[PDB]
Formats: C-alpha cells, sequence, structure tokens
C-alpha cells in the first residue's frame, strides 16, 4: 500500500542492504509485489539493530503481516529481532507493537507456532525490559492478545488420593501435539477444522503458562514476576472466558487417541498442578492469586473437579486454617474465599452431599462451618473506635467482571472475626433461601 | 433438603458461638442469624434457638433493657408471625415473652 512505498525509501535511505529495496520499488513499479522481493529487504533491515532503521523495518514487516500473505518467517525475524536488556527501549516497544499487529487483525489469524511465539516473546519483553514503561505496556499487549484468544474460542463456541497423587494423573496426552505453524486463516468438517484449530491454540497458549507457573522475597525479581504473571494470566482467562471452559461443546483432539475431548478435562491436570505445587506459598502474593483461582474452580467446575476440591480444601487450605503459626493474611483472605462461597447455596448444598454424605471422604462442609465459627469467637480489640472504624470500611455478593492487574516493576484478626460471622450468617441465609 | 445440615451441625454448635451476644452492631447480625432458626421448615435446635432468643430478650426483668432486648423482641415476635405452624411446643416461651411484654 502507502506506507510499504515509504518504509523501502527510508531502508535504502540508511542503506549491500540498499539494492534490495531499489530491487524491490522496481518491482513495485511494475505493478501487488512478490511477497519474498518484499519480505527480504525488510528481514536484512532488521538483521542489524540500529535506531532509525530496525524500528521501521519492523514497522513495515507488522504492517505489511496486516495484508496479502513466509508468515512463519516474518514472526521469526520479529521476535528474532529482540536479543535481550541489551536491546534499547524503542526496539523492544515497536517489537511488541508489530507483534500485535501481525497476531490482532480481522483477517490473517496466524494459529500455531507463530502465535505461541509471539506470545512467548512479548512475556519475554515483560519479564527482560529494564524499563517501567516497556515493561507495563508489554503487559498490557500480553494480557490483551491473552484475552482476544480466548474471545476468539469464545466467539466460535457462541455460534457452534491425597496430594502427592495429583502428581501423575495426567488424563490427557499433550505429546508434542502443539506448534503447528503452517496453519493460518483471514477473516460440517470444515468449520470444524478451524474451530479444532482454535481450540488447539488457547490450549498452547493455556499450557505455556502453566508451564511458567509450574516454576520452582524479591517481589520485584525475574523469577518471582514471572510466576505472579502467569498466575494473573491464569486467572484471567478463568475468569473473562468461563463459559469457554465449562461448555461441552468446546473439544479438542487427543493426540495419543485422536479421541474428541472436554476442553476442561484437557487442562484439569495443568490446573491441578498449577494449584498444588504453587499454592499454599510462603509469599501473600501468590498464595491470594491461588485463592481467586481455586474459588474460580468451586464455583464454575464442582462436577469436573469433585475429588480435586475435596484435595484442595482438606490438605492445603482447611489445613492452612487449623494451623496455629500459619500466617494471618492467608487465613483473612481464605476466610473472605469462604465467605464468598458461602452466598451460594447450590455450592453449599453440593459441597455437603458430594463430601459429606459419603463415608469414606472427609467431612468437608461441617468442618468449614466449624472454622469459621472459632474465628468468630476471640477478639483482640477493646476499643469501640476501632469497631467504628471497620463499620465505615465498607465499599456485597460475589459477582464477576474482567479481572487484570499490573506488576511493573485495622486489626487483621477483628476483620477476619467479622468476616467469619458475616459468612456464618450468609451461610444461613443461604440456607433459608434454599429450604424455600 | 437441609435436613441432614439441620441436624448435622446446629443443636449444640450455632447456638455455642451465637451466644456471643453476652459481648457487645454486631448484635444485630448476630440477632439476624438467630432468626433463621429453620423448623424443619428434630426439636432440639428449635428449643435451643427460641430459649436463647427468650433469655437475651430479658423481658422478665424489666428496667434493664437496651437496644439489644427490644431487637431480640421484634425478632422473636416477627418469627412467631411468619413461622405460625412449625414452633410446636415452641409456643410457650413466645407466649411468655408476649405476656411479660404487656406488663411493660
Amino acid at each position: 500500500l502507502k506506507f510499504v512505498v515509504s518504509s523501502l525509501d527510508i531502508i535504502a535511505a540508511q542503506a549491500q542492504l540498499a539494492e534490495l529495496a531499489e530491487k524491490a520499488l522496481a518491482a513495485i513499479k511494475e505493478n501487488l509485489p512478490d511477497p519474498e522481493v518484499v519480505f527480504a529487504p525488510l528481514q536484512l533491515a532488521t538483521k542489524s539493530g540500529t535506531i532509525p532503521l530496525t524500528t521501521t523495518a519492523l514497522d513495515c514487516i507488522g504492517k505489511l503481516i496486516s495484508y496479502s500473505y513466509l508468515i512463519e518467517r516474518a514472526i521469526d525475524t520479529i521476535c528474532d529481532c529482540f536479543q535481550g536488556e541489551t536491546t534499547l527501549v524503542e526496539i523492544q516497544l515497536q517489537i511488541v507493537k508489530s507483534l500485535l499487529a501481525a497476531v490482532l487483525n480481522d483477517k490473517i489469524i496466524v494459529h500455531g507456532a507463530g502465535l505461541l511465539k509471539a506470545v512467548r516473546q512479548v512475556y519475554n519483553i515483560f519479564l527482560l525490559s529494564r524499563s517501567t514503561a516497556n515493561q507495563q505496556v508489554a503487559q498490557g499487549t500480553l494480557t490483551q492478545m491473552v484475552g482476544t484468544v480466548f474471545e476468539r474460542v469464545k466467539t466460535r463456541l457462541h455460534m457452534k488420593l491425597t496430594l502427592k497423587d495429583l502428581e501423575h494423573r495426567k488424563s490427557f496426552d499433550d505429546s508434542h501435539m502443539g506448534d503447528g505453524p503452517t496453519m493460518v486463516s483471514q477473516v460440517p468438517e470444515s468449520l470444524d477444522a478451524e474451530d479444532e484449530a482454535y481450540i488447539r491454540d488457547a490450549y498452547l497458549v493455556f499450557r505455556s503458562f502453566c508451564n511458567l507457573s509450574t516454576k520452582i522475597y524479591d517481589l520485584r525479581g525475574q523469577p518471582m514476576r514471572s510466576k505472579l504473571i502467569s498466575l494473573h494470566l491464569i486467572h484471567t482467562l478463568l475468569n473473562n472466558h468461563i463459559t469457554v471452559f465449562t461448555s461441552p461443546l468446546c473439544t479438542i483432539r487427543n493426540t495419543k487417541n485422536n479421541e474428541p475431548t472436554n476442553f476442561l478435562q484437557a487442562i484439569k491436570y495443568y490446573l491441578c498442578l498449577s494449584i498444588t505445587r504453587n499454592g499454599a506459598s510462603s509469599v501473600d502474593r501468590v498464595f491470594d492469586i491461588c485463592c481467586e483461582i481455586f474459588w474460580l474452580m468451586l464455583k464454575y467446575m464442582r462436577s469436573s473437579f469433585k475429588n480435586e476440591i475435596e484435595v484442595f480444601l482438606n490438605e492445603i487450605y482447611l489445613a492452612l486454617l487449623a494451623r496455629r503459626n500459619a500466617p494471618l493474611s492467608q487465613k483473612l483472605t481464605f476466610v473472605g474465599i469462604l465467605k464468598r462461597l458461602c452466598e451460594d447455596p447450590r455450592a453449599l448444598v453440593e459441597l455437603y452431599l458430594n463430601y459429606d454424605c459419603n463415608q469414606n471422604v472427609d467431612n468437608i462442609f461441617q468442618t468449614i462451618v466449624e472454622d469459621l465459627s472459632r474465628f468468630a469467637t476471640a477478639s483482640v480489640p477493646i476499643t469501640p473506635t476501632q469497631e467504628q472504624q471497620y463499620e465505615e470500611s465498607r465499599s456485597t455478593a460475589g459477582e464477576w467482571q474482567i479481572k487484570s492487574v499490573l506488576p511493573p516493576p485495622l486489626p487483621k484478626e477483628y476483620v477476619m472475626k467479622r468476616t467469619a460471622l458475616d459468612s456464618l450468617v450468609e451461610t444461613l441465609r443461604s440456607l433459608v433461601h434454599w429450604s424455600q | 433438603h437441609v435436613g441432614p445440615m439441620f441436624d448435622a451441625t446446629w443443636m449444640s454448635f450455632f447456638s455455642t458461638l451465637s451466644s456471643l451476644v453476652q459481648k457487645t452492631d454486631v448484635n444485630k447480625l448476630c440477632l439476624e442469624g438467630m432468626k433463621l432458626a429453620t423448623k424443619i421448615a428434630l426439636s432440639t435446635p428449635r428449643e435451643a434457638f427460641i430459649s436463647m432468643l427468650k433469655n437475651t430478650a430479658n423481658l422478665n426483668n424489666p428496667r434493664e433493657m437496651q437496644a439489644k432486648n427490644v431487637e431480640a423482641l421484634k425478632v422473636l415476635l416477627d418469627l412467631a408471625q411468619t413461622e405460625g405452624n412449625y414452633l410446636k411446643e415452641s409456643w410457650k416461651d413466645v407466649l411468655l415473652c408476649i405476656s411479660q411484654l404487656d406488663r411493660l
């Protein structure tokens, strides 16, 4: 179009390299150009890291991906343009913007290896930018593209025992099934092929984030920030697209059996592993986000996690409540989660029937209610102005919306007791509502 | 369907912590929790909660009431109004409260 000529002129002005640009311009003069003769000069221009040349080359590649179309090579070279923290800020920003333009467009929808590599690259710049603004914009682009992948999957759907035993219950086999680069599309079984491609893209993104989370102070360090962003992206995927996970229509072809299976069962092992080896940590933020994920699991996927919810509650969370030396921040966070649970009557009666009614399964509902009661008795504060401040410190029923956070770079006991008591009152209200 | 949970965890459990009304707000929703005594909507939970509500109403000892006692009496009267068919033998405590209230 209009921009390709200008970009080629700029790269020729910056100049071995130039002859490609003049050859491409001559080719356009006979108009519409050959994809290779325009791709090669930009690739050679971005092969070197300079101020004006690399940026315009990357921008031209990204904008040209938006039309016609090679795609694998363009994505690979755009990712390769980022050497690391040595690369200056503007080059990283241009790389991020070009990746966003390449992944996102009305037409040309890359599937398989290219999209996953682009997402991984954007995450890499987010992790190793060594610059606040570039990190922030990289995280924004990463979460936006991660959300829009599952948005595409949602549109396609719309138009359609102990803790150590959870390490090896890999129900779904995914031996090198992903990373199919050649798949790309624009704008009976014919539709199902594209649907399966989109499902595979979503599954590969989720698997990449699970592998990021399973890894393993310094909350601004690299591994901790990686774990935080992985967990937050997983939570965002569960929250903003819960209808994708819970929809039985959404299915994925198996690898070693080539049999369609429910998406939730395909990622059941990954999510369970992401909670088991990562929840109940000694750092507050990780435990908080893990509790968010577990609560989403408990409120929306009881049927597909009947045993795993039991294991989580018994070994991770209720054990945390029972511990006398357990941190109070984690206790208060999970008590807030319990209060969020108490408002749901179905999530209480199904929790009673599937767990307490069964003899072998350990008592769940009774013990969580007793744990709430134990918190609802002891009281440290005596000064009523603390009670007045807490009452003033009020902003309700748990309702869901878009969730996103940003890691760019009064007494706890009393509020915990009040939350426990309010959760018990909510439990009684929910029970009398379920009785009618 | 709450029947198993009616008798599983109420009689000697919920009254225990709801007897925090002896220490002071929180009293309002504690009384509201006592109001949610489901009388199989078998008699031990109803008897315990109604006895506790009558005791915290403290009608038989006037000139010692506060807003807490008035709220408890209001809750007990409302529970009598909205659940008449189910108090069964527990009506005696409600009528005792009414009679003592008549003495002002």
